[PDB]
């Protein structure tokens, strides 16, 4: 059993993605976070559940939605959300 | 070039440019010193985020 | 695995509820504590088990009984009982 | 403000629901800002057995 | 690991309760089902998690909300939702 | 008889509390004795989405 | 614990989807089945893991890949793969 | 009415596509469920797969 | 046979210890060979509440 | 994770112990069961927690109380309470 | 996860109990320590596992053997073995 | 007073049961109030192997 | 949770052991340190995991490899690597 | 959390190893099983603890003793002891 | 040939013969149809094994 | 007395080796514990390692 933790950088991504979706539908930005949530939390008891990332080694890919991927790493003491990205386009970006 | 059934991209160079960007992004995110915050704090930062948006109406 | 800790303010809540109840039934005071306690401890191995609080963000709600709610926050090093409240009335008071 | 059906909410009217939810928010915020460090479960357990014991003594007198 | 199953009678409850709740708030009816759901399913891996029912022995009580209780029984081979009820009033009182 | 303090009980009267309990006992006993076989969670899930969809259409 | 079963129609979709990917890259059609596998089998012990389908009620969606979705139903006695589809386009074919 | 969606808000280009996609998916699943041919277990699909790729690799 | 110190064993003499351990072995072997299939925890829990309830009724009479 | 099951013979033991105790203290009968029960259930997530029985091989001993032992066997599909015995005297009898 | 620590007074018990047990069975003294060990250490990952002590509140009882009890307290930062005692007799009654 | 049935208690007398309890309460309270800092498990483990070794030598 | 610390003398053993393995195979002396690593660090969250040393009391033995043993002590405040030795021969050297 | 299971073939090895050691010291054969035990059971909560086997891929190596190795595989539903072998010699053998 | 510090074997061919044997052994053990028995049954088979040996004295 | 052990019952050839090995190990640990030089954390040993192999690889 591992506690679920997010990197400060994966949360900065969450705003950048939700804020962008709020411009058209504020509920779509909300619904996304609920599908994001429903992937991140299940990992506490089943961490080694999602396959390893091909593009980024040592990380695991969650295709939460056709256009969105959650990237996590299973540490010695926790499950760590590294970044959340758009599966098709280069978004969000570094600032 | 790539067929949409074959890949989520458009060309072979897209499977290069995107994946190098992602590699650089993760490497930036890992090298970052700011310690990782637990799920319930992200949860808190979220409710605050949507609440601030709903107020702009 | 996280250790279960209570905030001084949640205990000084437990006292309050148990004292009022005892005024009628001293065993109901007791029975409540078995159930309140038998809610708080299971969290040590399953911390993300109870849904997040709507009214208070960053906290989680345990409807331990129709009239009683336990509010906890999971953290970096422990599961923390923040307050125990009556689910329907404003009681016990803060001090 | 309007009235609520018990199926809809745990409160009698919205007025109550608002009053209650602001109280709870203020309570948690008081409880978190509090300096007294958090005591582990077994100490609360100790403070409990002591509490009921003191009451039971008061009933048989 | 146990599969989560509902009794026909427990769904018959869900129906009556959402059809009733909806006539005031169609989203409240929805939200309720999502809080019931988020209780019922977690039982598949943790069935002995909610305490036993006092009023009904051999059953377990989930106070999902101050006004709503889920009643389940952990069988030899499954977790079974027996009924969903209003925690304070006699409802839904099956009319047939 | 004796009505109860809201901290003590989720009911107003002892008389009531019991009337509720007996009802719940009779309800569970009816629901368990029921022959109609148990439906899995995903079918209830289906019956739900169907239910709300039918209501939203009555606009 | 539930046994993993596929509907004949979900396997005819695998045939129409992999017999098409092989024309451009025979390994890509292989790699897909391996991501389609390590998402169908894990369901035997965790069947209520993927969220319910919005578009199709009573079914559950697995976004296995940005372009591909697995649709399954958790029966009284099994986990059933109903169909495998293209998340973006209307494919595979009818017969 | 017909709108042009962002690939950041939907997996569809327009709303017309989403409707005709979601009716197709509904019809597909409903066809697949009404289908009488009994469901085959995972290991048989696994078998049918290894056989499928093997037959392709043989085609030079 | 010889006598045992309470620090050494939960029994008074070895004779008892042997008698007890053969009894336990025979008991388990009887219990396992038994055909009646195993009942889940919540049914035992049910059979319990019923048991104590029947006794409490017998005390207040 | 394994479901907790009791053998009919261990229950027809629980009855016996509770009936004898009640002859003196009916609450001691009750208190025992909370503790016996509060030993048996923790095994669902931690089955290899109590050491193996010396006197009876293939079984595990729970010294629930100085005078009482719970004997369980973990298996393929469930944690099984075999018998409940008095740790010091030959009681309750088999039937 | 909590580190397992023993109070000086709980070891002082272990001493008295093994030195006593040994004068009859040097292996029984050994075996006892291995059953105490196999209780004490598992607490590091599962501290709230043994029930609370009735006689001493805020402490937890491990009936390691019908004649022997381990008493521990789960602190803010550790699992602490308070004393090891004979479950039936007043022993080891610290002589100084 | 009143002696107890072995099924009911691990003691022979109520008088005794209590005398034991008060002793345990006083023992724990002495042991907790004790200033000497707590030694980690592996040091107790060390003190053990040392203890038996010293005894085996007295052959 | 305990921090992983090495005694200066345990690191001088690593130096004498790897500076000798490098003479035959420089990669073998590397591979050894990687098996010496993924056995020393895991102790931070599980320090009472390896059995106590028989030959040396108060210490714990890690048979990292058929020819190599890690000796550690779990202190009040840390996990301490005492020495790394050859499981078969008297090596490394004194100084 | 995974249940600990042994393959029939890893138990046939256990006899072949213990029986061979009983010819010289019957207690040494016993002590070995206790060190074997103390490696196999800890895996239920920490399965991915021992490194993967180099010689046999998909398996994990436990150097329980300089002369003995435990080989296990972490399945979908259990931790499986595959074989127990002498780390230096080809023993026990196939029959 | 190998130095004992370098390897648990004796020669390079020993690191071939032993590892092929182990590979063949595991592959035999996995292909085996007899279902895996739980820890407590092995535990039972053990107590029985040592008991049978102690009796031969 | 001096005996010839099987490599299946002990990690030593003879019993004389075991005694002189176990006294050496006892003396080694006792030297290592009595040592005043403060204990360095894992990441510093990790650093001292990468530096060690790097210096060796440089030697052609």
């Amino acid at each position: 059993m591992l506690p679920v933790l997010w990197l400060e950088s994966a949360d900065t991504d969450l705003d950048d993605i939700t804020s962008y979706i709020a411009r058209f539908d504020i509920d779509a930005a909300e619904r996304l976070w609920q599908r994001l949530r429903g992937c991140v939390l299940p990992l506490s008891e089943h961490p080694y559940l999602y396959p390893p990332s091909d593009r980024v080694p040592g990380l695991r890919e969650i295709v939460a939605h056709p256009n969105y991927i959650i990237l996590y790493r299973v540490t010695t003491s926790s499950v760590e959300v590294v970044n959340v990205i758009h599966a098709r386009r280069q978004f969000p970006l570094e600032h | 070039a790539l067929s949409p059934m074959v890949s989520e991209f458009e060309t072979i160079e897209q499977e290069n440019s995107y994946n190098e960007w992602l590699r650089a992004k993760v490497a930036t995110s890992l090298a970052d010193p700011r310690p990782a915050i637990p799920h319930d704090e992200v949860e808190r930062r979220m409710a605050e985020r949507f609440a601030k948006m709903r107020k702009e109406r």
